[PDB]
């Protein structure tokens, strides 16, 4: 995150921090105990699936100080469509191997109806954004959560900054004066839109053009486009294997 | 074009007078409605004029809750008796209008004078502080109530019986001029927000005789 | 207005523009000068636009040049006050004013509903949690 500052520790209670090896490798949003949706992206280079630890109630990366529960990645399922190196589906769905606590410092952001994330959420100007991604393009990782608002583009808005980029499976969010933006490192974690007293989620970070790039906005997932297919998979009987690709719609 | 599911509104226009303010566009429904936000720049959008075969949204009640806040607003188009479809995105096509501050932007309506009283060499003459379209708890506010000391007042008046005409300023309502006696004198008044660049005055108010 | 002998008379903006239509020559006879009868003419002629009562539903007409303005009572908005504000209880429309999710029927109502983990209140539009940590909540705040 470039421009933000700390998230106070319990004031981003959905975030999730991916591991690989003990590495920091993504973030990611909690929509339940055992139910984590990041951004497919951050599984493009994964060789040691057996050592993917998804961590709650994390945010000062330098202590244990008991509010973290650290759980293995049982399974990640990305749209059929998404292919590793380009940018349209960029979404994963990770199944825990055991459910979290719901703690204080550990609860899962809505995952809202499809209409009324587009007919409403759409439209609130803000959101928070957050993570421990790069602080500056081409920076360091932050050691304490960090969270920024941003404020949300209809695509036709962003076209000019990315013509013929912006899918509609992605919108975009941030400042063209290059003040504030997401992140290398933030992909996977919550764009959260607040709405009469409850937060939502409503994008993924994804991608950009460098990071705080003047004339350019950060891109997100569209999460509105993926409702059902979250919660069909929330639903089905699990199959077997690490990676799976599950069919999009 | 038979193959259009829907155009973009153009021609935005904000029309605006003591504060009534109605946004107006392009084009005529053409196998589409129309529906109108609006926002201050860092604001949330609010929709207004919904599915409408109108080209115009008043927007009055929305830019009065701040007259010094600049509002941005769009209208979006959809198709007629089709108005959900508005593609996977759920975003219809739109067009932007030109951003709108009210305190500086709204034309100054046509004033009046009130009265105009007459004792020996002086005379006075009141313009009416009439209202506008801005609330304060369950009321109208006059211009004077919003505008303070930003607004004043120019007199242009004249002797019947000579060429010339002669002009005086005021920071309120009410003007004092000397007269010569014997002289019946005729009056017209404009409003004018000097610190303004554009739409500084209204026009010319209609003219009253002794 | 011209009667037959009036115009023996010398002019008078009372007798023939106030008590009386007066034409642009019966002006000018009384002016005499052209850009003094302009700047009357211009007002004077106009005409009222709030003669054909525009403004609907109870709102105040105020003529302008060329046009005029209404002034509605609080429960409504438009150029003519033609809109009522509290009549477009629609999904679209601030969420129907529910405080979760919204649907617009076909001959109802719109209904308000909630998010698992809440139950929607007597109100009909807000929601409260049914569990100790629902959804989009933040507990350290709300202590
Ligand atoms: C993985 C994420 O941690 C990260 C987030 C960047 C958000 N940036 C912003 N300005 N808000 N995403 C990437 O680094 C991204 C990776 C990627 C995303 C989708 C599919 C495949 C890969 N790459 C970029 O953002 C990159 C542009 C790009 C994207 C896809 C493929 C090629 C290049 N931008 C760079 C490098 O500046
Ligand atoms: C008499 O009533 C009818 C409605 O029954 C109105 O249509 C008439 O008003 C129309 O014609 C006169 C115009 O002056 C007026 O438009 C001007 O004033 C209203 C403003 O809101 C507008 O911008 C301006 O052009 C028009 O609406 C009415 O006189
Ligand atoms: C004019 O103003 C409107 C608002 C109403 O109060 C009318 O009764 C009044 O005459
Ligand atoms: C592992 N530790 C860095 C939290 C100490
Ligand atoms: C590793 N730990 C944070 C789960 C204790
Ligand atoms: C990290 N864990 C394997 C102990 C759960
Ligand atoms: C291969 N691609 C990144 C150009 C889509
Ligand atoms: C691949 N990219 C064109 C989105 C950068
Ligand atoms: C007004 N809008 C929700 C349809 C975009
Ligand atoms: C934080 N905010 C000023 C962007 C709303
Ligand atoms: C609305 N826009 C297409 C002009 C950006
Ligand atoms: C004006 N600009 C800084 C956005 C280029
Ligand atoms: C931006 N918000 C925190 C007020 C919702
Ligand atoms: C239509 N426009 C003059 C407002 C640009
Ligand atoms: C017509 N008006 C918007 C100028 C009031
Ligand atoms: C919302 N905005 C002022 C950043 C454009
Ligand atoms: C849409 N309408 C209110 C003008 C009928
Ligand atoms: C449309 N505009 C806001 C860029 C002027
Ligand atoms: C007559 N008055 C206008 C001076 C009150
Ligand atoms: C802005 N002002 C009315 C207080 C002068
Ligand atoms: C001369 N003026 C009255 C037209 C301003
Ligand atoms: C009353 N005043 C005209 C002297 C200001
Ligand atoms: C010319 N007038 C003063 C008599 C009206
Ligand atoms: C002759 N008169 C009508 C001009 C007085
Ligand atoms: C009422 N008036 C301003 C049109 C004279
Ligand atoms: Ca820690
Ligand atoms: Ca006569
Ligand atoms: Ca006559
Ligand atoms: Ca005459
Ligand atoms: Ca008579
Ligand atoms: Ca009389
Ligand atoms: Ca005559
Ligand atoms: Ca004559
Ligand atoms: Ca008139």
């Amino acid at each position: 995150i470039v421009g933000g500052k700390v998230c106070p520790k319990g004031e981003c209670p959905w975030q999730v921090l991916l591991l690989v090896n003990g590495a920091q490798l993504c973030g990611g949003t909690l929509i339940n105990t055992i139910w984590v949706v990041s951004a497919a992206h951050c599984f493009d280079k994964i060789k040691n699936w057996r050592n993917l630890i998804a961590v709650l109630g994390e945010h000062d990366l330098s202590e244990h100080d008991g509010d973290e529960q650290s759980r293995r990645v049982a399974q990640v399922i990305i749209p059929s469509t998404y292919v590793p190196g380009t940018t349209n589906h960029d979404i994963a769905l990770l199944r825990l191997h055991q459910p979290v606590v719901l703690t204080d410092h550990v609860v899962p952001l809505c995952l809202p109806e499809r209409t009324f994330s587009e007919r409403t959420l759409a439209f609130v100007r803000f959101s928070l954004v957050s993570g421990w991604g790069q602080l500056l393009d081409r920076g360091a990782t932050a050691l304490e959560l960090m969270v920024l608002n941003v404020p949300r583009l209809m695509t036709q808005d962003c076209e000019a900054s990315f013509p013929g980029k912006i899918t509609e499976y992605m919108f975009c969010a941030g400042y063209s004066d290059g003040s504030k933006d997401s992140c290398k490192g933030d992909s996977g974690g919550p764009h959260a839109t607040h709405y009469r007293g409850t937060w939502y989620l409503t994008g993924i970070v994804s991608w950009g053009q460098g990071c705080a790039t003047v004339g350019h906005f950060g891109v997100y997932t569209r999460v509105s486009q993926y409702i059902e297919w979250l919660q069909k998979l929330m639903r089905s009987e699990p199959r077997p294997g690490v990676l799976l690709r599950a069919p999009f719609p | 074009s038979g193959t259009t599911n829907t155009v973009a509104a153009y021609n935005l226009t904000w029309k605006s007078t003591n504060f009534k303010t109605i946004l107006e566009w392009e084009p005529k429904p053409v196998n589409q409605v129309y529906t109108v936000q609006i926002s201050t720049k860092s604001g949330d959008w609010k929709s207004k004029c919904f599915y409408t075969t109108d080209t115009e949204c008043d927007l009055t009640d929305e830019i009065v809750k701040d007259v010094k806040q600049t509002y941005l607003a769009r209208v979006f188009s959809y198709p007629a008796g089709n108005v959900e479809s508005t593609g996977s995105a759920g975003e219809p096509l739109y067009e932007n209008s030109p951003e709108f501050t009210p305190y500086l932007e709204t034309n100054l309506g046509q004033p009046t004078i009130q009265s105009f009283e007459q004792v020996g060499t002086k005379v006075n003459v009141t313009v009416e502080d009439e209202r506008t379209l801005v609330r304060r708890n369950n009321t109208f506010l006059s211009l004077r109530d919003v505008f303070g000391k930003d607004l004043i007042y120019t007199l242009y008046y004249w002797k019947s019986s000579s060429s010339g005409k002669k002009t005086a300023k005021t920071n309120t309502n009410e003007f004092l001029i000397d007269v010569d006696k014997g002289e019946n004198y005729c009056f017209s008044v404009q409003a004018v927000i000097p610190s303004r660049t554009v739409n500084r005055k209204s026009t010319d108010s209609p003219v009253e005789c002794m | 207005a011209n009667a037959f002998l009036e115009e023996l008379r010398p002019g008078s903006l009372e007798r023939e523009c106030k008590e009386e239509q007066c034409s642009f020559e019966e002006a000018r006879e009384i002016f005499k000068d052209a850009e003094r009868t302009k700047l009357f003419w211009i007002s004077y002629s106009d005409g009222d636009q709030c003669a054909s009562s525009p403004c609907q539903n109870g709102g105040s007409c105020k003529d302008q040049l060329q046009s005029y303005i209404c002034f509605c009572l609080p429960a409504f908005e438009g150029r003519n006050c033609e809109t009522h504000k509290d009549d477009q209880l629609i999904c679209v429309n601030e969420n129907g004013g529910c405080e979760q999710y919204c649907s617009d029927h076909t001959g109802t109502k719109r209904s308000c509903r909630c998010h698992e983990g809440y139950s929607l209140l007597a109100d009909g539009v807000s929601c409260t949690p049914t569990v100790e940590y629902p959804c989009g909540k933040i507990p350290i705040l709300e202590k």
